[PDB]
RNA sequence: UUCAUCUAGACAGCCGGACGGUGGCCAUGGAAGUCGGAAUCCGCUAAGGAGUGUGUAACAACUCACCGGCCGAAUGAACUA
């Protein structure tokens, strides 16, 4: 549901992990407590992969992916590419992307159906995203920011956006993304909402300093909320 | 099975806060425990200390009050300190009060048990003016009639 | 607040004027200190790619000027040795300003960001466009 | 805080050793903020104009607005007032506490 | 949780001592003189403060 | 009003519902109970005075069904328990006291600390 | 150097007993001899405080007052250099 945990002592989970519908990715330098958050709740449905991208531990911001495909940047080595093609299932396709804009997570905000990309991305990538992910690509900015992946968490049900966002432009994106959108803060007043948390259909994991009113806004738009063991025995 | 003779102090209407910790390992209750205490303190004043004991097994209620201490001498009266200092007319009914009191007091009947409940009453006026120390030293009332 | 980072070549002493990569109104930053620096007689404490410096704004918005506030280096002109082998170096120096926790005040970063800064600081990699 | 004062000769003691004789309730607004523990860390000492106290009462009350906030987005102002305890003493110019240094 | 039969067993080794005023040494509670030489065998002893 | 639930942070398990909550709302504010008194070793001697906090930072609930194997097995007078899925210290049980942070007393106490737990409404969403 | 104790049994220690109204009463989340206020009674006793200290959340436990024997010639306090 709405579980909270943290990597080593940092609240942000979207930097250090990439959660999709059919798989999950985590960085290698984690404690036993951080790994046990995903293992206890995902179970054996989707494969959890320990990986690194380009010699880094920031794999949630370097990669871009959904149910059908994964996009990795150029500096990902052949040893790390061969490891991912084994642990992930045969349904997903992994493709290395030649970019000037290396960090694909900040650039691409995507789901099963509709993706928003950075406006200065080139045309040879727009052909590549739509054929790998199988997603319509729409060049658009969140009202004041070009980094659409960092400031806008998105799932299949809903999407949380940047707090300083006009209502007149949320109705533009909801017309475009075909999902309802709510603005808010995560991690006790951090405007970077896509890097603080992750989301798929059946799970959404955020930081430990996310307050209780903030957690209500998250699970509401994503619609992941829903007892005999509790009772009175005196 | 198992018997267990505990204790209970103070209270007028309901209380048992101190006892409440005693029922931790024992049978847990808040409703019937103050109700079984209410069956004990029924027609007993809430100002005065009511010392009792309760014996229980599988939520069993007990209400006994032996009153061999100052519980008797506070009962036969009219209700920085609420003064219990009264001129009590005890000496006639104190012959009846010592009769309930001296169940074993372990003395030679009433004549040596007419001084136990006298100085136990550490406040009252007794009969006439005073009824304490030298005012109840020599007992020439009832005495051997109770034996 | 600063985790483990492998030593790279020190290219920015006290008195350096590096650029300002973010969009918080400031134009350049003047380095006056390096957090966690050493101690040696007559030695200027020096910064590196990814260190945290105390810095003032010499040019930009007048609200940001005349106060000392911590900053994080994101580019460097002195060439450093990565462990995998290569010697690389950017074209100019750059820094972004931050709170002493390490969270960033600006919204985005223009220009590339060095990779050993994106691993060390979680907020800078969230706002980075291009990582090397 | 505590502020020293010449009862006879009307001077003010600065933290090290000074005895700046200032005009009463005109520019003592300016001589106090050196003695105060708080430095330039407080936002913008945007304004300072002290409010009236009784002239027989031995205390001085001041108001000020620091106005500079860094609560991650904005610069929201804040207004508050503090008080000062007047203490009288001797100031050896005005005390005559006399015998070698005659010069 | 501490079962105060065992708390009295441990306080004899920790709390029930005496402290010399000059050299701050830890002394037995029935002592009259401090056993060290760097305080000159002084006899100004105080009990150790209880918690 | 409506019934509410108290879900555990990092466990996401419903620890306690409403129809509970013996909230004891007023503190006393007087000098013997509303203030925190630290005496000395001897002679009833006050060394410290502490003012009580704003709101009672606990939830005093009835002993519930999931608490029962910790309360039957090794029954003691004081201790602590956890969520049944994360083993994190949520709240302690004590048959003595531990008034509130804000201070009264209670009864024999089953306190559920409101740090590292939170309270959500049991009904539908507010739909803001 | 000056006092004071002891074969008419000390000092030091060990062995027993220390009960009964009784968790006396107001006071309070709780106070049972021992956080505190004020009373100091009575039963039995060889002797035993409405308790001398240590302690417990509150008891308990133990120590002291007090009563007995067990032991066998030394012991305590101040001071001078």
């Amino acid at each position: 549901m709405a579980t909270r945990t943290q990597f080593e002592n940092s609240n942000e989970i979207g930097v250090f992990s990439k959660l999709t519908n059919t798989y999950c990715l985590v960085a290698v330098g984690g404690s036993e407590n951080f790994y046990s958050a995903f293992e206890a709740e995902l179970g054996d449905a989707i494969p959890i992969v320990h990986t690194t991208i380009a010699g880094t531990r920031i794999i949630g911001r370097m990669t871009a992916g959904n149910r059908r495909g994964l996009l990795v940047p150029t500096q990902t080595t052949d040893q790390e590419l061969q490891h991912l093609r084994n642990s992930l299932p045969d349904s997903v396709k992994i493709q290395r992307v030649e970019e000037r804009l290396s960090a694909l997570g900040n650039v691409i905000c995507c789901n099963d159906y509709v993706a928003l990309v950075h406006p200065d991305i080139d045309r040879e990538t727009e052909e590549l995203i739509s054929d790998v992910l199988g997603v319509e690509v729409f060049r658009q900015t969140i009202s004041g920011n070009i980094l659409v992946g960092s400031y806008c968490s998105l799932s299949n049900q809903g999407g949380l956006v940047h707090p300083q966002t006009s209502v007149q432009d949320q109705e533009e994106l909801s017309s475009l993304l075909q999902v309802p959108l709510v603005a808010g803060t995560v991690n006790r007043g951090s405007s970077v909402v896509g890097a603080g948390m992750v989301v798929n259909d059946y799970l959404a994991v955020t930081g430990l300093d996310t307050t209780a009113p903030e957690l209500s806004v998250i699970e509401s738009i994503f619609r992941l909320q829903d007892e005999s063991i509790s009772g009175n025995l005196r | 099975x198992x018997x267990x003779x505990x204790x209970x102090x103070x209270x007028x209407x309901x209380x048992x806060x101190x006892x409440x910790x005693x029922x931790x390992x024992x049978x847990x209750x808040x409703x019937x425990x103050x109700x079984x205490x209410x069956x004990a303190t029924k027609e007993f004043k809430g100002i005065k200390v009511t010392v009792q004991l309760k014996i229980q097994n599988r939520q069993a209620a007990a209400s006994v009050v032996p009153s061999a201490s100052s519980l008797v001498i506070t009962a036969l009266k009219e209700p920085k300190n609420v003064k219990h200092s009264g001129n009590i007319q005890l000496d006639e009914i104190i012959x009846x009060x010592x009769x309930x009191x001296x169940x074993x007091x372990x003395x030679x009947x009433x004549x040596x048990x007419x001084x136990x409940x006298x100085x136990x009453x550490x406040x009252x006026x007794x009969x006439x003016x005073x009824x304490x120390x030298x005012x109840x030293x020599x007992x020439x009332x009832x005495x051997x009639x109770x034996x | 607040a600063q985790g483990t980072k492998f030593r790279i070549s020190l290219g920015l002493p006290v008195g350096a004027i590096m650029n300002c990569a973010d969009n918080s109104g400031a134009r350049n930053l003047y380095i006056i200190a390096v957090k966690g620096s050493g101690s040696r007689l007559n030695r200027l404490p020096a910064a590196s790619l990814g260190d945290m410096v105390m810095a003032t704004v010499k040019k930009g918005k007048p609200e940001l000027r005349k106060k000392v506030m911590p900053a994080i280096v994101v580019r460097q002109a002195k060439s450093w040795r990565r462990r995998d082998g290569v010697f690389l170096y950017f074209e100019d120096n750059a820094g972004v300003i931050a709170n002493p926790k390490g969270e960033m005040k600006g919204s985005a970063i223009t220009g590339p960001v060095g990779k050993e800064c994106a691993d060390l600081w979680p907020r800078v990699a969230s706002n980075s466009g291009v990582v090397v | 805080a505590n502020i020293s004062f010449c009862r006879n000769c009307e001077r003010f003691l600065q933290p090290p050793g000074q005895w700046i004789r200032a005009e009463l309730e005109s520019r003592e607004l300016l001589a106090i903020c050196l003695r105060r523990l708080k430095g330039l860390t407080k936002v913008r000492l945007v304004d300072a104009s002290f409010i009236w106290t009784e002239p027989h009462s031995r205390r001085i009350r001041i108001k000020l607005t620091v106005q500079g906030e860094a609560m991650t987005n904005t610069i929201i102002q804040q207004t508050f007032e503090v008080e000062y305890i007047v203490i009288a003493m001797q100031c050896p110019d005005c005390a005559r506490s006399y015998t070698n240094t005659w010069r | 949780i501490i079962e105060p039969s065992l708390k009295a067993l441990a306080s004899k080794y920790n709390c029930d001592k005496s402290v010399c005023r000059k050299c701050y040494a830890r002394l037995p509670p029935r002592a009259t003189n401090c056993r060290k030489r760097k305080c000159g065998h002084t006899n100004q002893l105080r009990p150790k403060k209880k918690l | 009003s409506k019934v509410t639930a108290v879900r555990c942070k990092k466990c996401r398990t419903k620890l306690a519902l409403s129809t509970s909550f013996i909230a004891h709302d007023p503190p006393s504010k007087e000098s013997s109970e509303g203030h925190f008194i630290k005496r000395a070793a001897n002679s009833h001697r006050i060394i410290d005075i502490q003012e009580s906090q704003a709101n009672c930072s606990h939830f005093f609930i009835e002993p519930l069904k999931w608490m029962q194997p910790e309360l039957q097995g090794k029954q003691e007078l004081e201790g602590k328990f956890s969520c049944p899925g994360c083993s994190s210290k949520v709240g302690g049980y004590n048959w003595k006291g531990s008034r509130c942070s804000c201070g009264k007393w209670v009864i024999p106490a089953i306190h559920l600390q409101t740090s590292k737990v939170d309270q959500f409404p049991l009904q539908s969403t507010a739909l803001p």
